[PDB]
């Protein structure tokens, strides 16, 4: 599959 | 050319996600108002006025608070605002308003292509990585298996010897998870591989 990259986003 | 909203529409129901699935949307797509529900559309780069340009894959895990952004080059946000005006924070904001109570959510985003430079079948793999997160929601990039069959490489990479072989697997894989999986797609697979080849888009 796909490699990925997690960001915790605040809103 | 490429794959219209009524194709990827039947192929995503044919796969099982129709429980999960908003459609098909232009690049206004308002985000997922779904706390207690998993989620997932398929949104293009354009608006509908240009009659679209390039598909990518959304999807929301109410459990997790994650969503996912499968585009088919895995190219960084910067990229995707240089090569196709897509920006896609309000959309973040809105899904963590409506459907996170503390307005906090995580984005897990491909970092690889899984197409060739010159392929028109951006629809067709974002079908099937919707059919990896309906049935995986806690780990649909990879390690599942469907998207165990194909392979992500840098999209730094897509125009080095090295990794054609790679990408030409990944979309032969695809068809044939197509011809698997969906009878839209069988009823349809000569019509459907020539408008998405390999190289449909290449220079002349
Ligand atoms: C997926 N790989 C993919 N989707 C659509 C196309 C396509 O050729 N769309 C038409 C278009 C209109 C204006 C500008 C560019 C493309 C190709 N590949």
């Amino acid at each position: 599959g796909v490699q990925s990259l997690k960001r915790r986003r605040c809103f | 050319m490429g794959s219209s909203e009524q194709e990827l529409k039947a192929i995503v129901k044919d796969l099982g996600c129709g429980p999960y699935f908003l459609g098909t949307y232009d690049k206004r797509f308002p985000g997922f108002v779904s706390p207690h529900k998993l989620a997932c559309a398929i949104v293009n780069t354009a608006g509908r006025e240009t009659g679209g340009v390039h598909w990518m894959a959304f999807a929301w895990n109410p459990r997790s608070k994650t969503c996912y952004l499968f585009e088919p080059f895995g190219f960084s946000d910067q990229r995707l605002k240089q090569v196709y005006q897509f920006e896609y924070e309000s959309l973040l904001r809105r899904s963590a308003i409506a459907s996170s109570p503390d307005r906090c959510i995580t984005l897990e985003k491909s970092t690889q292509s899984v197409q060739g430079p010159n392929s028109a079948a951006c629809g067709l793999f974002c079908c099937m990585f919707l059919h990896a997160f309906a049935n995986w929601p806690q780990t649909p990039m990879d390690h599942n298996p469907t998207m165990n069959l194909i392979t992500g490489v840098p999209n730094s990479m897509l125009n080095s010897p090295q990794v054609q072989p790679t990408l030409r697997r990944n979309q032969e894989q695809l068809y044939s998870f197509l011809e698997r999986h969906s009878p839209y797609f069988r009823s349809h697979s000569a019509q459907i591989r020539s408008a998405t080849s390999f190289c449909h888009l290449k220079n002349m």
